[PDB]
RNA sequence: GCUUGAGUCUCGUAGAGGGGGGUAGAAUUCCAGGUGUAGCGGUGAAAUGCGUAGAGAUCUGGAGGAAUACCGGUGGCGAAGGCGGCCCCCUGGACGAAGACUGACGCUCAGGUGCGAAAGCGUGGGGAGCAAACAGGAUUAGAUACCCUGGUAGUCCACGCCGUAAACGAUGUCGACUUGGAGGUUGUGCCCUUGAGGCGUGGCUUCCGGAGCUAACGCGUUAAGUCGACCGCCUGGGGAGUA
């Protein structure tokens, strides 16, 4: 989120973003409501994550 | 008889209250036969974030044992007294000295 | 439920027989031991053993001969639902003669051979062979 | 769900001494009891469905248990229910 | 943890931003993480934790 | 009672439940057998076993994994037995004529490594038709002389040969086998409990197997 | 009569179980203001729309409704429907450790009664965002659509209706018996607690797999296996869940 960054550099360094919000949360909340339909989209998401 | 933790916090401008407000309370609690075991007047704390304007305001912490209606007759109290910017009571499951 | 017992107690065979178990037990009844006693004297169990006194405990021996076990089939034939009652001349008998029927009478739980010499008949608990 | 003091009492005041728990009659009268607080419970609320089924359960038990009193003892079932107060 | 007073034990459960840490992180137990996520939404109400990292 | 220095039990979870009444296991989340009854199974393994080797003892030592092979490449090998050592092609029991064209090639080939042609066509066709033989070689090496039926086939780990046990289920052929905790049994008529894959249970059951049929009628 | 089935009693545990009252921060929309100035918004591309009565952007204060990020998980509760911020109040169920009391008091249940998503209906209320209808802009041969700009009912609360969903595990309930393996969750007994544990012993659950069962798929101790008690229901497709 935030990177009060010091003393002598000018690269971006933010490598923080990727770490929470931007598109996690956001390409999330952005569209459709969804509802009973993520149960089924994380229900999947563990079908996965077996094996 | 059950007991809370109860933890209101009042405003700084209003602090010199904070004594005779515990003074009251007790006063009130220890009428019913109900007793008190623990009490700390944490003071003037800092905010984490700025609640109703104004950072840091003064903290009281109880910890009482008395029935469920002067418990009641508290967070009424509470609202009245628009000089506690929060209040909060809690669980039980016997009572408690120490900490913080 | 426990609503019917000896069916219960056919099957307790019937399962642990095909599970290849050697012994197997359950709550016992004065009629459980009677009809326990015929698959002995028939020789379909091993041998019988009631060990209890306030909550009885009718255990039994299973047979296993070559690598079968001795009971090829235990069915109820009677039930709580449906109470068979065959007269003598009707008493029906297993695998034309070999196994057995195990039917109760106004004397005693015996096989249908012995029932038919005995010259009576009775409620025909189920059928062995 | 009932006070432990109050629970006792009533054992203590249907049954042979307090331990005869479950002495039918002690039965009938703790549920009674109970039942009978509730009704204010549920006069507020009325909404509480799901709590309600419980209720329920609790006279349908209570119900079972009258029956077999009067089935065995029907004199410890008429003094009964004349002392808790119902089935009029 | 056992309980939110404790703010001290718990900054040590929330990221920068004051988020919750998932249990497959903080490696913690079930039960637990209950009592913990409990105790630090406990604590953000009596202002002795931040929502946010935007304050 | 024991001879087994150590071979005690093996293998740890995969248990197959059928193989309880030969497990008295437990030492470090893995299961030593029944020590003293893979024992009397020595009784009736190389009994029978020597009892048709008199008769007259044609085998088969089934046995592979690139880490016990070659050690059925001797007594095992040499003396009135044959062995296969590598993959057990498929149905070479079960086609045993088909594959014994297989054969035909394998001698008509090196009968005629230092025999017939060879150091005549190119020097491509060598070693390049040696790899021809190297590979039929193995696996096909205990086939070579058959002359008198595969008769009851001494096999190493039960379910790791799947194939030519069930093979011989099919067969009438009375698979002698040594079956770990995990391998299921049952396919084996003599069952032999014990660890399966360690340089030892190998060698000595297997070296003593040759140790009785090598001798039993003189 | 009996004590094992079934209840009752004692202490405790976990829980988005139900009902009621408070309350919190993040956001959106709106109102006011500061600064700032020519665009903003939107699509596949556009246009309708919005901005010099100064929009968008940015900061500040305020009003309002609605839902509760992270925790969060083949995680948890409930009879099904379904139930997720925090707190208090009322309350249902489940499970476990002991022992004590009742003494077959039980299982199932046509008829009956209760509950029962979302939509929809009745009266008042409430209304930020979303959005049937409807308007406008597009696309298109056509476009009564999918896309865009708007937006009414409704979605929110109270009281009362309606009684249906692929209301699904498409698997009625209860009880007994029958090889295994790796988890998750939740009690509890024992061990130098001396390891963050170690060995057991219940409840609940996920994946996998044996016999067996099956048309096959697959099910598989949470059976679709082996049995019993009772109940609902099927008898070619269409016609019709219609008259
Ligand atoms: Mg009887
Ligand atoms: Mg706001
Ligand atoms: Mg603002
Ligand atoms: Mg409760
Ligand atoms: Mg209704
Ligand atoms: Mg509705
Ligand atoms: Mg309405
Ligand atoms: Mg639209
Ligand atoms: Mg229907
Ligand atoms: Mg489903
Ligand atoms: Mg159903
Ligand atoms: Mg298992
Ligand atoms: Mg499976
Ligand atoms: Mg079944
Ligand atoms: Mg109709």
């Amino acid at each position: 989120i935030k990177v009060r960054e010091n003393e002598p550099f000018d690269v971006a360094l933010r490598r923080f973003k990727r770490s929470c919000e931007k598109a996690g949360v956001l390409a999330e909340v952005r569209r459709r409501e969804f509802y009973e339909k993520p149960t089924t989209e994380r229900k999947r998401a563990k079908a996965s994550a077996v094996k | 008889m059950r007991h809370y933790e109860i933890v209101f916090m009042v405003h700084p401008d209003q602090s010199e209250q904070v004594p005779g407000m515990i003074e009251r309370y007790t006063a009130a609690i220890t009428g019913a036969e109900g007793k008190i075991h623990r009490l700390e007047d944490w003071g003037r704390r800092q905010l984490a974030y700025p609640i109703n304007k104004l950072h840091k305001a003064h903290y009281v912490l109880m910890n009482v044992e008395a029935p469920q209606e002067v418990i009641d007759e508290l967070e009424t109290t509470f609202r009245f007294n628009d000089a506690v910017i929060r209040s909060m009571v809690m669980r039980t499951k016997h009572a408690v000295t120490e900490a913080s | 439920s426990m609503q019917d017992p000896i069916a219960d107690m056919l099957t307790r065979i019937r399962n642990g027989q095909a599970a290849n178990k050697a012994a197997v037990t359950m709550p016992s009844s004065k009629l459980k031991v009677a009809i326990a006693n015929v698959l002995k004297e028939e020789g379909f169990i091993e041998d019988f053993k009631v060990e209890g006194d306030t909550k009885p405990e009718l255990e039994l021996t299973l047979k296993y001969f070559q690598g079968k076990a001795v009971v090829e089939s235990i069915q109820r034939v009677s039930r709580p639902g449906l109470r068979i009652y065959k007269r003598k001349d009707e008493l029906p008998k297993v695998m034309a003669g070999l196994g057995i029927a195990v039917v109760s009478t106004s004397k005693g739980v015996m096989t249908d051979r012995a029932a038919r010499q005995a010259g009576l008949g009775g409620e025909i608990i189920c059928y062995v062979a | 769900s009932l006070s432990t003091e109050a629970t006792a009492k009533i054992v203590s005041e249907f049954g042979r001494d307090a331990n005869d728990t479950g002495s039918t009659e002690v039965q009938v009268a703790l549920l009674t009891a109970q039942i009978n607080h509730l009704q204010g419970h549920f006069a507020e609320h009325k909404k509480d469905h799901h709590s309600r089924r419980g209720l329920l359960r609790m006279v349908s038990q209570r119900r079972k248990l009258l029956d077999y009193l009067k089935r065995k003892d029907v004199a410890r079932y008429t003094q009964l229910i004349e002392r808790l107060g119902l089935r009029r | 943890e056992i309980d939110y007073k404790d703010i001290a034990t718990l900054k040590n459960y929330i990221t920068e931003s004051g988020k919750i840490v998932p249990s497959r992180i903080t490696g913690t137990r079930a039960k637990y993480q209950r009592q913990l996520a409990r105790a630090i939404k406990r604590a953000r109400y009596l202002s002795l934790l931040p929502y946010t990292d935007r304050h | 009672m024991l001879k087994a220095g150590v071979h005690f039990g093996h293998q740890t979870r995969y248990w197959n439940p059928k193989m309880k009444p030969f497990i008295f296991g437990a030492r470090n989340k893995v299961h030593i057998i029944n020590l003293e009854k893979t024992v009397p199974m020595f009784n009736e393994a190389l009994a029978e076993l020597n009892k048709i080797a008199s008769r007259k003892g044609k085998i088969l030592f089934v046995g592979t994994k690139r880490a016990a092979s070659e050690a059925v490449k001797d007594a095992a090998l040499s003396c009135d037995q044959f062995f296969v050592n590598h993959r057990w092609l498929g149905g070479m029991l079960t086609n045993w004529k088909t594959v014994r064209q297989s054969i035909k090639r394998l001698k008509d080939l090196e009968t005629q490594s230092q025999d017939g042609t060879f150091d005549k066509l190119t020097k491509k066709e060598a070693l390049m038709r040696t790899r021809e033989l190297e590979k039929l070689e193995n696996s096909l090496g205990g086939i070579k002389d058959m002359g008198g039926l595969p008769d009851a086939l001494f096999v190493i780990d039960a379910d790791h040969e799947h194939i030519a046990i069930k093979e011989a289920n099919n067969l009438g052929i009375p698979v002698f086998a040594i079956v770990d905790t995990n391998s299921d049994p049952d396919g084996v008529d003599f069952v032999i409990p014990g660890n399966d894959d360690a340089i030892r249970a190998v060698t000595l059951y297997l070296g003593a197997v040759a140790a009785t049929v090598r001798e039993g009628r003189s």
